[PDB]
């Protein structure tokens, strides 16, 4: 119902400027403040600001007051936050949060997924996707994992994959990216099933890299060495 | 402007265990709201008004505290439990977040499920080969990968990526990634990674022979 | 001045006025309070202009009696400026009150009156946080003029004792 | 009194003083005043003890002039007595303020502070309401004592003004 | 404690013609909020936050003003907009209410379609004979029932009630119910209602003799 | 979903307390104000006061301070309201509200349904149920008229009145009640029908009076003449 839909990554230059959207459903989009928060590993969240989309009054976190221009459409119902001058420090995941007053205080009862947004002035090469094929080399209890190899994308936000298009979730996992000594991210997902399953079942990895419109989908069995 | 402290920065609890974390604000205000975040979610609202669960927040937590001292507290901990909580306040302009408390659980031993897959066909045409060591649904996090090739110990050359706890399991899982020119996997036969951990009685090792299927 | 005696009743009446402003400006109002306050400033300074009252009396006390209040009427000027500023462009001195004054006003502060959430920018909410901060900085800038007061009457006098002594 | 010289500044400090607090008391603050504001006693009253300050040159002016003040003095015990009752027993006179005050505080009011909601008891916004309904109780109080300090020293004149005439 | 104060407190109009009403407040208030009643419904939220209409209000509505001075107006009337419309203010306490702008629609004129009811043998088992003429669905509201009895002309023994304006059709239905007793029902035989309405060239009439079904 | 029922009528002595409850339903009912209103017809609506029920805080209008005592109970999820002393003027309605904050401002956004409240010394007769039975004399343009004529109930709260337990509700037409010369109350509830339905059709005429516990069914038809 009440949802929130950010675009899941943003890769930029330094000194560019970007322009991420929030879009609202499910609720009267003009009838309550959207706040965004920063989000970075080295100084937890961070309030933005807020815009109230009803007039278009805006407030701002002073640390921010230069940096970010909340803006919002009535028609389209999305909120938008520009971001200026952009720097390394601006590399974070960027929520947009919806505050509804509830319980006898101002509260963040629904939040967008995030957007990551990486600042580097190198070009964002696309994912090389292997499969990991299972074998007997893989099969242990009679159990096989099997997985795909996500090679040598750039920028760091995420890769997003996904089994069989989302019908596939339990046994997943998917390991945090690593950065190389290339300078490039590789990534790897593995998903444990019965190993009778190989035979009749096959199974797709999805990859998706927006950074790079890179929607990959590879066949990972035994068929193959 | 007010700063929010959160105690322990990590804390861990075996199940069924009963934890309490605390946030101490750096002036007093009206309520503390509670978030957790998962690992790759975003924050989820936990505790609002101080005491109130969310939608669909187990009464298995509740929420206490005034003034400057405020807690949030479990019962009894779950492997789904296992998360960072933030405590965050309104009382002031800007809002602010604590810096959270990082909850993970004590759960019993598991021996890691040890698997090793070549360098594919596709990545050897492009001229690399990777090899990936697979340890599956361990616990506790200190296992060790060592990579062997011809019996040679390797070093430098690889890289451990490991998962977050897993929330229905609390286990870990973590994959080893050994890296060569095609040049130097055409040389070596037998690769090998050797895994030591607590749920082991003895290091096991997974190997395979290059060119057999 | 032979006006001495006219004059020691203004430094008195400039006594109990800051201390009256002092007690007001010392009502509950929230976290951070102004230095004058936090420095006690009405108290001790308004009480240092009743005791140059002593030249109503019309020795080397009073000559260090009328130079310690010249002290309190600048440092009061100063601290009644740099609260000024504190409201209106900087709360850069967070003089964390005093804690029997929080108790009632635990969750509140007027160095920040912007809401978080812009809707509320029409809010009665914001229009009581600018009313007590526009208070403030009306019972500040009334401390200040009648600090600057005495500044000039103790003037007035101090200039004529070192050139007597 | 022979001291009239010490006096007449008393006086004079005294209607500074009610000027100052009238300012600040004409501070935005909401839709209802104190009668005080409304009447404009500190700002009348006020300067009426600037003017008795002409026995500081020391005809039947003067014995008006005094008698002038004391009623100013009477006048201003009662409306500060009024207004404090007013606060914090019953909002009886609905003195409706000054439009050119109302216009930066048009929503808001102070004579009460309990909030239709009773979750908002706890609320920041409850807490500014009973901080400024604080203030004015404070500066009201600050202005009674000061309006009372006249009474006792134009008695200690036009005691003596009719016993010589 | 605040007066507000709603102008008119009766207001008609045309079918499509535009109308606008008023609520002025003694103070000025942050926020107006408009509620429609219905006769015998709970009042409705219709405008919040001055403007903003609530869950199903037809953007037909809309509404205005600030300070003391607020509206509300419909663009185009429609018969389901016959209503009472009350003002209400949350910038004091206690919160209070306009006295309601009563909407009633000037629809064309309908004629009323004339029922006449014997009482029921139940009821005179009691001894008691209640006759009921209805006029149903007319326009406008100035109907006149006369009763008759034997063509002899009652008065003071029959009570009119009447609906409100349906909101489906602007129209109105009456009762008027005559009452005897069962000694003087059974005394005489021909009982009519005739009814006077500005959609009837000349008055009708509806009648039953005693006896037959 | 968000509702809030309330008993629709009670019938009190003066100088008696009367206790009228609002169950709350499809909203926690902790997390919001439960507001009272009065109506008369003579005083338009009067705010009564609010609970809290999170922690229990009450708020009243001044000139009910002693009148209302508001409670709430959080497991039964029910607000409720006494009225002591009750007199004539405390005949009215009484309408439970929630009030949410929401485009910036509190919002009486879910109303009860209301309670009738009438403060009289005599008791609560119980109505008698007459059919209007419909016939040529009540046909014309080929529809005919059909009804039930509600007479002598006491307490002025209306009876309730459905047709075919409410599943016939064109055409209806419940009337305001009268105060007869008796002192009590008569009601009448017509329907219009097609004149041919009276044949194939029977219908009913549903009658409450919660006040005299008075649950009454008629069956409306020509064959009575």
């Amino acid at each position: 119902q009440v949802q929130l839909q950010q675009p899941g990554a943003e890769c930029v230059k330094p000194g560019a400027s970007v322009k991420m959207s929030c879009k609202a459903s499910g609720y009267t989009f003009t009838s309550y403040n959207m706040h965004w928060v920063k989000q970075t590993p080295g100084r937890g969240l961070e309030w933005i600001g807020a815009i109230y989309p009803g007039n278009g009054d805006t407030s701002y976190n002073q640390k921010f007051k230069g940096k970010a221009t909340l803006t919002a459409d009535k028609s389209s119902s999305t909120a938008y936050m520009q971001l200026s001058s952009l720097t390394s420090e601006d590399s974070a995941v960027y929520y947009c949060a919806r505050s509804t007053y509830y319980g006898g205080d101002w509260y963040f009862n629904v939040w967008g997924a995030g957007t990551c947004v990486t600042v580097s002035a190198a070009s964002t090469k696309g994912p090389s996707v292997f499969p990991l094929a299972p074998s007997s080399k893989s099969t242990s209890g009679g159990t096989a994992a099997l997985g795909c190899l996500v090679k040598d994308y750039f920028c760091e936000c995420p890769v997003t994959v996904s089994w069989n298009s989302g019908a596939l979730t339990s046994g997943v996992h998917t390991f945090p990216a690593v950065l190389q000594s290339s300078g490039l991210y590789s990534l790897s997902s593995v998903v444990t099933v019965p190993s009778s399953s190989l035979g009749t079942q096959t199974y797709i990895c999805n990859v998706n890299h927006k950074p790079s419109n890179t929607k990959v989908d590879k066949k990972v069995e035994p068929k193959s060495c | 402007q007010i700063v929010l402290s959160q105690s322990p920065a990590i804390l861990s609890a075996s199940p069924g265990e009963k934890v309490t974390m605390t946030c101490r604000a750096s002036s007093s205000v009206s309520y503390i709201h509670w978030f957790q975040q998962k690992c790759g979610s975003s924050p989820k609202p936990w505790i609002y008004a101080t005491s109130n669960l969310a939608s669909g927040v187990p009464v298995r937590f509740s929420g206490s505290g005034s003034g400057t001292s405020y807690s949030l507290t479990i019962s009894r901990v779950e492997c789904e439990d296992a998360a960072t909580y933030y405590c965050q306040q309104w009382t002031s302009n800007p809002p602010t977040f604590g810096g959270g408390t990082k909850l993970e659980i004590k759960r019993t031993v598991a021996a890691p499920s040890v698997f090793i897959f070549p360098p594919s066909d596709e990545q050897l045409k492009s001229g690399t080969a990777s090899v990936v060591c697979l340890l599956n649904n361990f616990y506790p996090r200190e296992a060790k990968v060592q990579w062997k090739v011809d019996n040679a110990l390797q070093s430098g050359n690889s890289q451990e990526s490991v998962t977050c706890q897993d929330s229905k399991d609390c286990t870990y899982s973590l994959s080893s990634t050994l890296t060569l020119s095609k040049a130097d996997y055409e040389k070596h036969k037998v690769y090998a990674c050797e895994v030591t951990h607590q749920g082991l009685s003895s290091p096991v090792t997974k190997s395979f022979n290059r060119g057999e299927c | 001045m032979r006006e001495s005696k006219t004059l020691g009743a203004v430094q008195i009446m400039n006594g109990l006025f800051h201390i009256a402003l002092g007690g007001l400006l010392m009502i509950p109002a929230g976290i951070y309070a102004p230095i004058c306050v936090t420095v006690w400033y009405p108290l001790w300074g308004g009480i240092m202009y009743i005791i140059s009252g002593s030249l109503l009396a019309a020795v080397k006390g009073k000559m260090i009696m009328n130079s310690l209040s010249l002290f309190a009427a600048i440092s009061g000027m100063i601290l009644s400026i740099m609260d000024i500023l504190n409201i209106k462009i900087s709360h850069f001195l967070k003089m964390e009150s005093l804690n029997f004054i929080r108790a009632h006003t635990p969750y509140i502060n007027i160095y920040n009156c912007e809401p978080a959430n812009p809707s509320e920018k029409n809010s009665p909410s914001t229009q009581y946080c600018y009313s007590i901060q526009s208070l403030f900085l009306g019972i500040l800038s009334v401390m200040l003029i009648f600090a600057f007061f005495q500044e000039l009457v103790i003037a007035g006098i101090v200039e004529n004792e070192w050139k007597r002594t």
